[PDB]
């Protein structure tokens, strides 16, 4: 059996600041033996294969290939556990009775993949995940736009702003937060396999929410967004580029 | 649950874990649970005789002035009878020579570990129960003394890192009989703890 803690950091910090955290941790197991709280005792029992926390709510997915999720707050009375969950835990609506492989969330919706490859979405905002009356298969509206209608998805890596995965067949496709959904004709990219990719298979995704990392069988590639000093690098040599040096007659097209 | 035990100083619920565990062994039942508490480890690979060395380590010289949640008095008191009782329990006897002769992230045994963090009573503990095993295995086809001294100073352990030789370097920081006067005595500078030229430590603490 296992128990659940929750540990909390402000950010930026320090390493040792969280070394102590974790010391506090382990202090309570040690000095107090306190039992667990109701919402997530059920889980004490239970095998966790991943683990993935929302903006407003904590989701669980089990080896047996359930999924869960809960409300949770950190409270500033321990700022200054630090979190504080509902009674109320939820349990995947499996109403299809089909098993979960992974989990990842998004600010706005918890994301789902069942052993049949599916993409599920469920936003936290709503008791139910999104079915499509006029497709059993599709239970992410957008995945015929990335076209993971057709293809099995067998891994998934998502946090806050960007969503990726991984299909059978090596077919890479990302998605972004709705809130990004009106931008995301940058940000987005529908199913394929890049030929930088080709030759080996996904191993696993590690995704955030910049960008994308593939976990590929003998190398590593990546693809999102670029850090600070490399857009700042390539800013300026636009600038610089279009500063260095006219026949200006009627009918020119000018800036 | 055990290592718990162990780190909260329950001494009664150790010996009474124990106790089943004996039974589980005559009794041929629960050996998978045997096995798996003495495959438990907490971190730096610290398995449940190093997890008991280190809590036998002092923390304070006030403690010891006075003998010449768990306290201080009882914690030693119940660190000590628990590295003892495993080191006796029946339980363990096939596994001791395992779990000594294993070393830590650091190299060390636990009786390594004992001396190194001035746990002086569990190393001797440790170091009588070792001569103890090697005098049981004689009839392996080792020589009683490769076991023996794997489980004090394993071969191929760095001679500076020896029991002995450490014993005699644990010595105590200058402060503890200088206080903050300055008397003449060697000093060394050590840029990898920030002690620029302008600070410095004596040459105990260089050496430890």
């Amino acid at each position: 059996m296992t128990s659940i803690h929750f540990v909390v950091h402000p950010l930026p910090g320090t390493e040792d600041q969280l070394n102590d955290r974790l010391r506090e941790v382990s202090e309570k197991l040690n000095k107090y033996n306190l039992n667990s709280h109701p919402p997530l005792n059920v889980l004490e029992q239970a095998t966790i294969k991943q683990c993935v926390v929302g903006p407003n709510h904590a989701a669980f997915l089990l080896e047996d290939g359930r999924v869960c999720r809960i409300g949770f707050s950190v409270q500033p009375d321990r700022l200054e556990s630090p979190v504080s969950l509902g009674e109320d835990l939820q349990w995947w609506p499996d109403k299809d009775g089909t098993k979960f492989i992974c989990i990842g969330a998004l600010y706005s919706e918890l994301l789902a993949v069942s052993s049949k490859g599916e993409l599920y979405q469920w936003k936290w905002s709503e008791s139910e995940p999104y079915r499509n009356a006029q497709n059993p298969s599709l239970h992410h509206p957008r995945a015929t736009f990335l076209g993971l209608t057709n293809e099995k998805i067998v891994l998934l890596s998502a946090n806050s702003i960007r969503a990726t995965v991984a299909t059978e067949n090596n077919k890479v496709a990302t998605w972004v937060d709705e809130t990004l959904s009106s931008v995301a004709s940058k940000l987005e990219h529908t199913a394929q396999t890049y030929s930088e990719l080709q030759g080996e298979r996904i191993v696993s995704l590690h995704c955030c929410a910049l960008y994308t990392c593939a976990q590929l069988e003998n190398s590593l590639y990546w693809w999102g967004v670029v850090p600070f000093s490399q857009r700042k690098k390539m800013l300026e040599k636009a600038r610089a580029k279009n500063k260095k040096p006219p026949n200006i007659t009627v009918g020119t097209q000018v800036c | 649950t055990l290592m718990q035990h162990i780190l909260r100083c329950d001494y009664e619920a150790c010996r009474q874990y124990l106790m089943n565990l004996e039974q589980a062994v005559v009794l041929e039942q629960n050996l998978q649970m045997l096995q798996t508490f003495i495959s438990h480890r907490c971190d730096g690979n610290r398995n449940i005789l190093h997890a008991c060395v280190s809590v036998c380590f002092p923390t304070s010289n006030k403690e010891t002035k006075e003998e010449e949640v768990v306290e201080s008095k009882d914690r030693k008191a119940n660190a000590h009878f628990i590295l003892k009782l495993l080191c006796d329990s029946v339980v363990l006897q096939p596994y001791l020579r395992e779990l000594l002769s294993a070393k830590d992230a650091r190299g060390m045994t636990p009786f390594m570990s004992a001396v190194s963090g001035r746990a002086y009573p569990a190393a001797i503990t440790i170091l009588e129960t070792a001569q103890k095993i090697a005098k049981a295995e004689i009839s392996s086809s080792e020589k009683e003394e490769d076991v023996f001294m794997g489980m004090v100073c394993p071969s191929g352990t760095n001679p500076d890192d020896s029991p002995l030789y450490v014993l005699c370097c644990n010595d105590t920081c200058s402060f503890t009989w200088t206080g903050a006067e300055h008397i003449n005595q060697d000093i060394f500078e050590c840029r990898t703890c920030g002690l620029l030229e302008s600070l410095c430590c004596c040459t105990e603490c260089a050496r430890v």
